[PDB]
């Protein structure tokens, strides 16, 4: 197969900057290479066909060049809507093949997460289950260490973390971290803590509650 | 215009078979090759093969030899991919696209979920701030939408009024059931003097929940 390698795998970009993405082939593919943009949970959109040709309706900021083994997609001045996945593809031989993808994200000014902790609802507890939820909203960068503590001792088993996509309006992230326990496992301790380490602080953001306190 | 419409999401049992359609319009269906592309949750894009509706020839990705099966109905302008011997790893979004060297027309895709679970409606749990660290100017309220099958559920707050401050997180699997959470933030002026409600709808089960966030006084 013609293995298509793209670099970089991710790209943090301030608007107004100019980026170049690279797509290399394991053997020459001549001018058979096209570029797609994929936005989350949307089909891919072709931006450039056969190395450098341009399609009506695609912004002029996008252009490609290359030939043989080295290809480049250039965005002269990245705009905020240029967020997404960037794929190259070769149509030289069978089977058809895509690159790995280069993810493009908008670089913003640091924002500290807003952390909230929620004890198990009684209704849930009646089922005999206890889910402890922690929201870490609107932060940048994407880097963050969340850590759960029970009676000051950390806990690694039972935590599920979900992330929203880089947000469209403010370019910040959000995560939620759930700690799931048996009702009886819960009642054997008192203090639950959600602690975030983000680069916007030296010292952790801590939020806790006392199981007993109402 | 050139339209490429695919068939809706499918939830199938492991070892079953699914047939995915890609209806074509605005062109001469028989002229072009229809490509099939597979996209697994963050794993690039894989070319499965293609089919020429006129002749009937069909090229498959080595890797997809006896798992994919392309057919076409020239009368109705539909290509089909059959996936056989479903396994969990077949779960992905699949695209058809019109062949041209490059693909400039893409169907909207079809999500395939391979699984033994069954329609299970969600349990919707209100998350109201603990007596501690609640105090602030804004307040974050939350909704836990736990153990449903299959995707998707819909979550809106105050029946679509609260559009600002809302975060809906991606559902995660937990014992072959899904769990999702949503958080709205509001000024401490509104709650709890202003009724905030979490509305959840699960089409598959025909479940509609209006779950209000009451104060943790109990």
């Amino acid at each position: 197969d013609i293995e298509l390698t793209q670099s970089p795998a991710t790209l943090s970009v301030t608007p107004g900057d100019s980026v170049s993405l690279s797509c290399r082939a394991s053997q020459s593919i001549s001018n058979n290479l096209h570029w797609y943009q994929q936005k989350s949970h949307e089909s891919p959109r072709l931006l450039i066909k056969y190395v450098s040709q341009s399609s009506s309706g695609i912004p002029s900021r996008f252009s490609g060049s290359g030939s043989g083994t080295d290809f480049t997609l250039s965005i002269n001045s990245v705009e905020t809507e240029d967020f997404g996945m960037y794929f190259c593809q070769q149509s030289n031989s069978w089977p058809r093949t895509f690159g790995g993808g280069t993810k493009l994200e908008i670089k913003r000014a640091d924002a500290a997460p807003t952390v909230s902790i929620f004890p198990p609802s009684s209704e849930q507890l009646t089922s005999g289950g206890a889910s402890v939820v922690c929201f870490l909203n609107n932060f940048y960068p994407k880097d963050i260490n969340v850590k759960w503590k029970i009676d000051g001792s950390e806990r690694q088993n039972g935590v599920l973390n979900s992330w929203t996509d880089q947000d469209s309006k403010d370019s910040t992230y959000s995560m939620s971290s759930t700690l799931t326990l048996t009702k009886d496992e819960y009642e054997r301790h008192n203090s639950y803590t959600c602690e975030a380490t983000h680069k916007t602080s030296t010292s952790p953001i801590v939020k806790s509650f006392n199981r007993n306190e109402c | 215009q050139v339209q490429l419409q695919e068939s809706g999401a499918e939830v199938m049992k492991p070892g079953a078979s699914v047939k995915i359609s890609c209806k074509a319009t605005g062109y001469t269906f028989s002229t072009y090759w229809i490509e099939w592309v597979k996209q697994r949750p963050g794993h690039g894009l894989e070319w499965i093969g293609e089919i020429l509706p006129g002749s009937g020839s069909t090229y498959y990705n080595e890797k997809f030899k006896g798992k994919a099966t392309f057919t076409a109905d020239t009368s109705s302008n539909t290509a089909y991919m059959q996936l056989s011997s479903l396994t969990s790893e077949d779960s992905a979004v699949y695209y058809c696209a019109r062949g041209d060297g490059n693909y400039g027309y893409w169907g909207q895709g079809t999500t395939l979920t391979v699984s033994s679970a069954s329609t299970t409606p969600p349990s919707v749990f209100p998350l109201a701030p603990g007596s501690a660290a609640q105090t602030n100017s804004m307040v974050t309220l939350g909704c836990l939408v736990k153990g449903y099958f299959p995707e998707p559920v819909t979550v809106t707050w105050n029946s679509g009024s609260l559009s600002s401050g809302v975060h809906t997180f991606p559902a995660v699997l937990q014992s072959d059931l899904y769990t999702l959470s949503s958080s709205v933030t509001v000024p401490s002026s509104p709650r709890p003097s202003e009724t905030v409600t979490c509305n959840v709808a699960h089409p598959a089960s025909s479940t509609k929940v209006d779950k209000k966030i009451v104060p943790r006084d109990c």
